[PDB]
């Protein structure tokens, strides 16, 4: 939880890191989205790419991003510590992120967080000894109408009950990758028990278009 | 009109809101997207800004500025720098998930909106900034953008109009403050998401120090339709100065939490009951509502009986429309704790740049945590009110205001609850 | 005509690099970038 | 002819376009309170101590950054301006440590002096305070970072004046911290100048530590002989002993800086 770095045998400037040749190709595409002379705009996506390859960001990975884009390391350090999606210490294979802001809290996100801890045997902020799961609370994830919900890696699992999230975790242990989305019966954000709108077939091209076009 | 609501499907813009039709280009084209886009582009920026102005459209990101006037700031002769449209898809306000559905279910509405909107401003490219947690939505958008490029709808000679336009998706890395328009720009430039002071204004010095307009996903995604069906058609919905339709998120204590599109100025009670299945336990089980996302002050049940969901009506109720994120709390809710959790949210999201919010929001969080337990004295309530007024209006960005308003709403409408909790704690610890 | 099924199931197979693979594939279509005139603000 | 007319407390002044509100006030001899603003550094606008009321404008503007517009009346002493300063000072002191007796800044501290002049005279902060880890940046500059008020003066000086981007901020919100992130020494021939620009005792001179208080020193205005630039200096002495060396402003020579050898 600290915002100062101390060298350790497993995280120091001589920790091995380097982009793969395939990932170097992606960096060029990233760097070409921004005007020439403003390459520093690529720090966030390139730093995120380093995390996608390595799972997290050692100080060596940050130094490499600074080196490639030719920005001071401090400016990369500032970015890595500002945004909460960058992992500056190793996390588990499955980073379980439970939303606990008020809209999800109102719909009993507490029972979800409790169920995960009881099943995994860990506490919030901890990693399992087998290093398969890391559990943390997070702020609103932009899926409030589908609360309570969690994000595991890149996927949202929504409309959860303690039963739903235990099956999801059991699938992850089994190696199966569960499908994201609501587990209650609806497919997305539509009201449960049937659409109250958008039930009629949609109008086609040119419907209601004003005169002059 | 006197009564607003009961919007008909023909008049809905986001006709694939629930993803039950194809979201890719073929589906979007069959639903009326990308239609006569070339004709709209050849009418020129002044004509486009005319339709947006006539429509009475106002920013859907929360602040609600009149869009037509705001976008016209860019309609000025070039000085040498490129001009950019930045589309705000950060979507960070708790209770707000409306922009998420547009990006993944109606991505081509957003892409066309960027092209049409970007034409009005004379922009060369649009940067769509999407929050990093919306990974699958960003990929859906990226697929949709490839289709438009492959069809010649964007890029060189966009739609055959002779206008060159690019659409870039840049992902965030987890920060609610990066939804603030200038902090968004700072993030695109690769710095910490810290807002800039104004002036300069983005239309003069913006992303990469170039003229820029930041526009919300919903605001941009409706511009193609307004230009096709006319500003007069859009302006025919809602009250005067509160025109159009609006996406509503209803969450909290309702039977059927959902995202729905409804006319502006729809009564709040009708919205919760017609679409969200009503308040859990019945309308009489209602305690309070947060009408426009966590930043807007809460209103109690009595105010909710007749309040309309538009900009002017909710300002009369001492709150705001905000993002139209309706968070419902019933009588079983611990209101003080619910608001306390929101202050804890703002404490975690403050960028730390400026003193009143870096120090004050953290200060408000510690006081609220004691108010939850009643571990306080009544004199501290007016202290907390005064602390909030020292933050509001004194910060660089509106996050400081957004942290102080929820506190004021609690004190304004639930002061007796705060005092009962303090009175009860003293007895148990006397 | 069917309004009964979800039709956004493609993202069930997006992987770690899906987003940046698309960004690479889009690079050919982009217009040439503008230039500030110098390599960077420190040049 | 290019000048525009503004008013400072109702008194007219002609200023060049682009002049900030804070600069218009100093044309009539009024010094707006500040912490983050320094005239030789880029504008930051983060401390908010310079907030000032513009007549007929509901929102106080940041004087250090806001350009003055023609016909504005700046109310440097109104109730709205005074209340804005009192609140900002209250926020600055909420987490500040009770260190003045053991802090080298005491007696020449801008936080102390502006608290005396522009802040309230008591506290209503009933919580516990933040406490921050100290950072080691070399043998010359001692850091007591619980005293930092996050003004970013040191960051801007290092980047712009010394051309060394080794200082930044890490973290967010109330936990945001100024430093190097990694263990690094800020060793540059101009490094000692961050002691002078830091408004608080967060950055202090290690050699000078604990030896004297500002009120008891005698200032001798003199010249530096460590190089041929001829930097203007003040020699602080007490009871017949040289205690420290400070820069003396000279626009045409050293401005308000000196090198580490001179210092
Ligand atoms: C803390 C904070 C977070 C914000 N988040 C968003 C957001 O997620 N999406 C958005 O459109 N506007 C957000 N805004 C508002 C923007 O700063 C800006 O007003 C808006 O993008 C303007 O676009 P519009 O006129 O179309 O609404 C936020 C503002 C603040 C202060
Ligand atoms: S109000 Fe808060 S989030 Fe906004 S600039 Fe100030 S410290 Fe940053
Ligand atoms: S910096 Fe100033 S106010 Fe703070 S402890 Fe030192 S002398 Fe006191
Ligand atoms: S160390 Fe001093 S100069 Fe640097 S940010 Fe803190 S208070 Fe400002
Ligand atoms: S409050 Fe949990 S997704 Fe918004
Ligand atoms: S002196 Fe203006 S905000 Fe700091
Ligand atoms: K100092």
């Amino acid at each position: 939880a600290l915002f100062v770095h101390r060298d350790t045998p497993e995280n120091n400037p001589e920790t091995p890191f380097d982009f793969t040749p395939e990932n170097y190709k992606r960096i060029e595409a990233i760097v070409k989205n921004y005007p020439e002379g403003h390459k520093a705009a690529a720090v966030l996506p390139v730093l995120d790419l380093a995390q996608r390859q390595n799972g997290w960001l050692p100080i060596s990975a940050m130094n490499k991003v600074a080196e490639i884009l030719q920005v001071p390391p401090m400016r990369v350090y500032e970015v890595a510590t500002f945004y909460t999606m960058y992992n500056r210490k190793p996390v588990g294979k499955y980073h379980i992120q439970v939303c606990t802001t008020t809209p999800c809290m109102l719909r009993n996100s507490d029972s979800i967080l409790e169920a995960i801890q009881k099943k995994l045997g860990i506490k919030v902020g901890e990693t399992t000894p087998d290093k398969l799961f890391t559990l943390i609370e997070v702020e609103c994830l932009g899926a409030c109408v589908n609360a309570p919900m969690v994000q595991i890696n890149d996927n949202y699992y929504e409309d959860l009950t303690p039963k739903d999230i235990e099956e999801i975790i059991d699938e992850l242990k089994a190696g199966k990758i569960p499908k994201p989305g609501p587990r209650s019966g609806r497919f997305s954000c539509e009201p449960a028990g049937g659409l109250t709108s958008l039930t009629e077939p949609p109008k086609g091209p040119g419907f209601g278009v004003q005169a002059g076009l | 009109k006197t009564s607003f609501g009961s919007l008909k499907d023909e008049d809905r813009i986001f006709t694939n809101l629930y993803g039950r039709h194809d979201w890719r280009l073929k589906g979007a084209q069959s639903r009326g997207d990308w239609y006569k886009t070339k004709e709209i582009l050849l009418k020129g920026p002044d004509w486009i800004l005319g339709e947006v102005k006539t429509s009475g459209l106002r920013g859907r990101g929360g602040a609600g500025f009149p869009t037509g006037l705001k976008w016209s700031f860019m309609n000025k002769p070039s000085d040498g720098r490129p001009k950019y449209l930045v589309v705000n898809a950060d979507e960070g306000e708790p209770g707000t998930c409306k922009d998420r559905e547009i990006i993944r279910h109606d991505p081509h509405k957003l892409v066309e909106g960027c092209l049409v909107g970007g034409r009005a401003m004379g922009a060369r490219a649009a940067y769509i900034y999407i929050r990093g947690e919306f990974y699958n939505e960003a990929s859906n958008l990226q697929v949709a953008i490839r289709e438009a490029y492959e069809a010649g709808l964007i890029g060189k000679n966009a739609c055959g109009s002779g206008y060159d336009f690019d659409v870039f998706v840049v992902r965030g890395a987890g920060a609610y403050i990066c939804g603030e328009e200038t902090a968004l720009i700072e993030s695109i430039e690769g710095k910490q998401g810290k807002p800039r002071l104004k002036p300069p204004f983005p239309a003069d010095v913006g992303v990469f120090g170039c003229p820029t307009t930041v526009a919300n996903v919903e605001t941009v995604a409706v511009s193609p339709t307004i230009c096709r069906r006319g500003g007069a058609w859009f302006a025919s919905f809602g009250r005067e100065r509160n025109s159009g339709t609006k996406l509503f998120n209803i969450s909290g204590h309702v039977n059927n939490p959902c995202t729905v599109e409804e006319e502006m100025s729809v009564p709040l009670k009708e919205l919760i009951e017609k679409h969200a299945g009503g308040v859990t336990g019945g309308w009489d089980n209602l305690l309070a509502v947060i009408p426009g996302g966590s930043s807007t002050p809460l209103i109690p049940k009595s105010v909710c009986e007749t309040v309309l969901m538009d900009f002017d009506a909710l300002i009369q109720a001492q709150t705001g429309l905000g993002t139209a994120a309706v968070i419902v709390m019933d009588r079983s809710t611990d209101i003080v704790k619910a608001i306390a959790r929101l202050i804890e949210f703002y404490k975690h999201e403050s960028c730390g740049q400026c003193t009143p919010c870096r120090e004050g929001v953290d200060w408000m969080n510690k006081v609220m945590a004691r108010f939850v337990r009643g571990d306080a004295r009544p004199a501290e309530i007016d202290s907390l009110w005064e602390i909030s007024k020292q933050i509001e209006g004194h910060t660089i960005c509106a996050l400081g205001d957004g942290a102080a308003w929820p506190v004021q709403g609690l004190i304004r409408h639930f002061r007796p609850e705060l005092e009962e909790r303090m009175q009860q704690f003293a007895q148990q610890h006397q | 005509f069917d309004n009964t099924t979800y039709k956004n199931l493609q993202h069930h197979d997006y992987s770690t690099y899906t987003f940046l693979d698309l960004n690479l594939d889009l690079s050919k279509f982009r217009m040439p970038q503008p230039s500030s005139g110098r390599e960077s603000p420190r040049h | 002819s290019n000048l525009i007319e503004v008013f400072v407390d109702g008194q007219s002044v002609m200023v060049e376009p682009g002049t900030t509100v804070l600069q218009a006030c100093e044309k009539v001899g009024m010094q707006i309170p500040r912490f983050c603003y320094h005239e030789r550094l880029s504008v930051a606008g983060n401390c908010r101590m310079c907030l000032v009321e513009i007549e007929k404008a509901p929102k106080v503007v940041a004087a250090c950054a806001m350009p003055v517009m023609k016909g504005w009346n700046i109310l440097t002493n109104s109730e709205k301006t005074k209340k804005a300063r009192e609140g900002v000072m209250e926020f600055l002191l909420a987490n500040h440590p009770l260190d003045c007796p053991i802090c080298d800044q005491g007696g020449e501290c801008d936080l102390q002096d502006q608290s005396m002049m522009f802040g309230s005279d008591r506290s209503r902060f009933l919580e516990g305070k933040r406490a921050v880890e100290d950072k080691n940046i070399g043998p010359l500059v001692k850091t007591i970072m619980t005293r930092c008020i996050q003004c970013t003066r040191c960051i801007r000086f290092a980047s712009e004046i010394a051309g060394v981007d080794d200082l930044g901020t890490t973290g967010r919100g109330n936990d945001m911290q100024v430093g190097t992130y990694i263990e690094k020494m800020f060793m540059s021939e101009l490094s000692g100048n961050i002691i002078d620009i830091c408004p608080v005792g967060a950055l202090t001179s290690k050699p000078y530590a604990f030896t004297a208080r500002p009120w008891e020193t005698r200032k001798t205005e003199s010249i530096d002989v460590m190089d041929a630039v001829g930097s203007n200096i003040v020699v602080s002495t007490r009871t017949g002993e040289v205690m420290r060396i400070l820069p003396r402003m000279h626009e045409d020579i050293n401005e308000e800086w000196i090198s580490d050898k001179t210092r």
